[PDB]
């Protein structure tokens, strides 16, 4: 009855560890009982996971649940591939992205590219779930499977970049909410670097490399140049996140000097430390 | 004659603390006659008898907090119930309020219903000194007993203090303004009671064109200024807070400098601690429309072309700081240095929310070119850094600090 609060997920970690040290078939049943409740709640933004403490406790619960309780990945996929009720507030966007980060971490640590992509092909998701059209509605109020998965993650990079560089630190968001936007973007770009650098996700890497060369498909999707405009505006405020974006550009072979000559300040007042 | 009343009050004090047995024999009689004697010694004609009696109440209270405290609070309540001479009532009321957090939960509902008749009856008291003790007492009593009230109790006590917002005494007005807000703050239903008090306080001024008394305007603007710090996180609405803002701007144009000062102080609180929906409204383009003379067109708060803080910074600058003549400064005979220092502090707070409002021309439509050869910017208010008054000069330095910080953060260092 209280499972939306991360202090109760700490108690489920305790309860699950104890049944895993006696009845292994109580551990499986309780793991199904918890997972069949939490995945619908992540899909509806009903979990209180808008902090690094709460997101870290939810990540830990997914390591402690019995692997069979998550094994047909369809309920993870049907919980991840969803829109929020709105994007007009900061809180709803953060509850939505936090729930995606939790499930993305399960897919890349407890499943495989073959299992995930073959289920994404069968379940009939599409790239257009969070097109710029959908995003623009929800900000006012209300295919190959690797192409769907890659486009979904790269649309989230756009949403986080637009919010980090356009919201204001007393009007629209608090310093704690601004901190968690940066911690979510940092977590997303580390997931993308793991996916591209590990060699375990070769079809998603090929698809993402093809997407970064694509146009916006009639303005359905963020162009690489629109993402780079936002990232260039962060050089003065968030150098650590911009260096993760530089690392992503190299993993997809974007070696265009129109980016690299700006960040490296290539030759054609004390200066700013974040630029250095 | 004189020393006898001193030695009597002191010898009963010594005996009360010396008794040591305290098993409720005759000591319950002795402590009663001691407490009533000290509350008479504390309104005696001779200053040394009063100065002694205060030590004897304080000594007996601290000597008996461990054991007989329920009786101390009851004997203090009896003197508040008498409604007697001013110092005898004060001497009971502040001590009762110090001891109020020590009441056990089972006795709070009893003490509250016994004190609603008292706090209302003593609000009707004309003495300025009884009112300064009441201003200190209500926050302390309500922080302990307010959860044991119900809405009909709270509204009776709010209406008793709201009736004093009309008073000629600034002290009676201050006691009423602080009491009403503390009564909301310590209620069960705080958000309901803030919105209810906003509806009464706006109810006293809404028509705006009507012949409202200067005294009532001063009492209501003061009550809003204590309330605003509590509204930043049924509850207060955006439009209900827009009314407070529009009203606050209107009273900056009153003929009485007391009303101008009270309006500028309310405006300073609004920009230092804005409620979220009000912040959104005042920084949004067309935000309100989506729901010592001015000398030209400065726009209106309702204009579609701009954010409301742009009109606000023009209105303050045109009313108090600038004449329309480039690099010339309003005389200190025309506008007081106190009103000037407040106007500079309001502009510095508006520029913290929306720094584009600093860069504006003072008028939307230019003045007569034959009288005014060149146009004036709001940024001429930096000339007050050379003004003779240290507070005006210091307020102008805080405007420089707030402008630099606001522009650097709004631009994300893309200056």
């Amino acid at each position: 009855r209280l499972i939306q609060y991360h202090q109760v997920l700490e108690m489920f970690i305790l309860v699950l560890q104890q049944c895993h040290k006696e009845n292994e078939d109580k551990w499986k049943r309780l793991s199904r009982q918890i997972a069949d409740i939490i995945l619908p709640m992540l899909a509806k933004q009903q979990m209180h996971i808008d902090s690094h403490e709460a997101l870290g406790v939810l990540n830990t619960l997914f390591e402690i649940l019995a692997p069979s309780s998550l094994r047909p990945v369809d309920m993870l996929l049907r919980s991840m591939f969803v829109t929020p009720n709105t994007m007009a507030s900061v809180s709803t966007v953060q509850l939505w992205i936090s729930g995606i980060l939790a499930i993305l971490r399960v897919l890349i640590s407890q499943s495989t590219e073959d299992i995930v992509l073959s289920r994404i092909q069968e379940l009939s998701f599409s790239p257009y779930l969070i097109s710029c059209t959908v995003i623009n509605r929800l900000r006012d109020g209300d295919n190959l499977p690797e192409e769907t998965f890659s486009r979904f993650l790269l649309q989230l990079v756009g949403i986080l970049l637009e919010d980090i560089v356009t919201k204001q630190l007393k009007v629209e968001m608090s310093e704690q909410q601004h901190t968690f936007y940066c911690q979510e973007l940092g977590t997303l770009l580390m997931c993308l670097i793991h996916i591209f650098k590990s060699g375990m996700f070769r079809r998603i890497t090929a698809a993402a490399t093809r997407l970064f060369r694509s146009d916006g498909c009639g303005g359905s999707f963020y162009t690489l140049d629109s993402l780079n405009l936002r990232a260039r505006s962060m050089i003065t405020t968030h150098p650590a996140l911009v260096l993760l974006w530089c690392q992503i550009l190299l993993l997809v072979n974007h070696t265009d000097y129109r980016w690299w000559a700006e960040v490296q300040q290539t030759p054609k007042k004390l200066g700013m430390c974040n630029r250095e | 004659t004189k020393k006898d009343r001193v030695n009597h009050c002191l010898t009963i004090c010594e005996n009360i603390v010396a008794q040591s047995v305290r098993n409720s024999p005759e000591f319950q009689k002795l402590l009663g006659i001691a407490m009533e004697l000290f509350l008479l010694c504390s309104d005696d004609a001779e200053s040394d008898v009063r100065m002694v009696a205060d030590e004897c109440l304080n000594k007996v209270i601290k000597a008996l907090m461990d054991s007989n405290l329920p009786r101390l609070q009851l004997e203090l309540y009896k003197e508040i119930k008498k409604n007697g001479a001013p110092r005898s009532l004060r001497a009971a009321l502040w001590r009762f309020a110090e001891l109020a957090h020590l009441v056990r939960p089972q006795k709070c509902r009893p003490y509250l219903v016994n004190l609603l008749p008292c706090l209302t009856r003593t609000s009707k008291r004309p003495e300025e000194s009884v009112q300064e003790t009441l201003a200190a007492a209500v926050p302390k009593i309500m922080a302990s007993f307010g959860n044991f009230a119900n809405d009909n109790e709270i509204k009776v006590l709010l209406k008793a203090f709201i009736a004093n917002l009309k008073s000629s005494s600034p002290t009676i007005r201050r006691t009423a303004a602080g009491s009403a807000v503390s009564i909301c703050q310590h209620s069960r239903r705080t958000q309901y009671f803030y919105s209810w008090l906003l509806n009464v306080l706006l109810g006293l001024l809404v028509p705006v064109e009507d012949e409202h008394s200067t005294l009532l305007i001063l009492g209501v603007l003061l009550t809003l200024r204590y309330l605003v710090p509590l509204l930043q996180q049924v509850s207060p609405s955006a439009e209900q807070l827009v009314q407070v803002y529009e009203l606050t701007l209107h009273h900056t144009q009153h003929q009485d400098h007391n009303v101008v000062t009270g309006a500028l102080e309310l405006l300073q609180q609004l920009f230092r601690t804005p409620p979220p929906e009000l912040l959104q409204t005042l920084t949004a383009v067309g935000g309100i429309g989506q729901l010592c003379r001015i000398k030209g067109d400065i726009g209106q708060s309702t204009d579609d072309d701009s954010a409301p803080l742009v009109h606000c910074v023009r209105l303050l600058s045109a009313s108090f700081l600038l004449t329309g003549g480039k690099n010339v400064l309003v005389p200190d005979r025309d506008v007081r240095v106190s009103v000037k220092a407040l106007a500079l502090s309001c502009v510095g707070a508006a520029v913290a929310l929306h720094p584009e409002s600093f860069f504006s021309k003072l008028y939307k439509v230019p003045l007569d070119t034959t009288e005014y050869p060149e146009e004036q910017y709001v940024s001429d208010i930096l000339n007050y850094i050379d003004h003779g008054d240290p507070q005006v000069r210091g307020a102008t330095a805080i405007l420089c600090g707030t402008l630099i910080c606001s522009i650097l953060s709004r631009s994300r260092f893309h200056v």
